[PDB]
């Protein structure tokens, strides 16, 4: 989740 | 990029105004959790948005971004909360549509009181004036302070060194100009303090499943 946002736009 | 232009960028950075889609009415300690825990999810969101947004911020490690979120989030939601209650003495701004009053903070145990300090805070960022550029770079070193090495140190630096810059601005004596530097700074203290208290509040309010369960609110509780 925080992962996922931190390497997507 | 000099102090003016990161503090630009900051202001670049700045997450969107946010609601919880509530009609107005009084509140109760199950739907007063409820917009806590729904708005503060939603705040995440943006939140990591405006992180990436910092010059520099996506160049550290996934090691260094994660950490930092995840150990200062709560602080940065608080400090946001601060500076929308800032124009509104004895009022608590967590939303447009969620306006609280301290005694509305009694229809739940043991939230009276990281009201009380959040008031408390906030009115002292109110007799020092609290300037908005003051607010983006504040923010900014909670999130960057709350501990690729270099990188941080040295971006850091670059935002402190913006807070410094923004001080200057204002015209002010230069004994003052080092005064309200410290008085700014030694509130951080005082929101890292209501943070720490805020999350064991909301920690125990999960282990209780009193509030509904919000993946990256609850993965960001956890560690
Ligand atoms: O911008 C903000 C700032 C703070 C919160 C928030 C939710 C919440 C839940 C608790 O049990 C205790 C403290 C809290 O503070 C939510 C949004």
């Amino acid at each position: 989740k925080l992962v996922q946002l931190l390497t997507t736009t | 990029l000099s102090p003016e232009q990161l503090v630009l960028t900051l202001l670049e950075a700045e997450p969107p105004h946010v609601l919880i889609s509530r009609p107005s009415a009084p509140f109760t300690e199950a739907s007063m959790m409820m917009s806590l825990t729904k708005l503060a999810d939603k705040e995440l969101v943006h939140m990591i948005s405006w992180a990436k947004k910092i010059p520099g911020f996506v160049e550290l490690s996934l090691f260094d971004q994660v950490r930092l979120l995840e150990s200062c989030w709560m602080e940065v939601l608080m400090m946001g909360l601060m500076w929308r209650s800032i124009d509104h003495p004895g009022k608590l701004i967590f939303a447009p549509d969620l306006v609280l009053d301290r005694d509305e903070g009694k229809c739940v145990e043991g939230i009276l009181e990281i009201f009380d300090m959040l008031l408390a805070t906030t009115s002292r960022f109110r007799e020092l004036k609290l300037q908005h550029k003051e607010y983006l770079c504040v923010k900014a070193m909670i999130l960057l302070n709350s501990s690729s090495s270099r990188k941080l140190a040295h971006l850091l630096n670059a935002v402190t060194d913006a807070l410094v810059w923004v001080i200057a601005k204002s015209g002010i004596s230069s004994q003052q100009q080092s005064m309200r530097l410290a008085n700014l700074l030694m509130l951080l203290s005082h929101v890292r303090h209501a943070s720490n208290k805020g999350m064991e509040h909301l920690l125990n309010m999960k282990c209780k499943n009193v509030v509904p369960v919000y993946d990256l609110l609850l993965e960001m509780l956890n560690a």
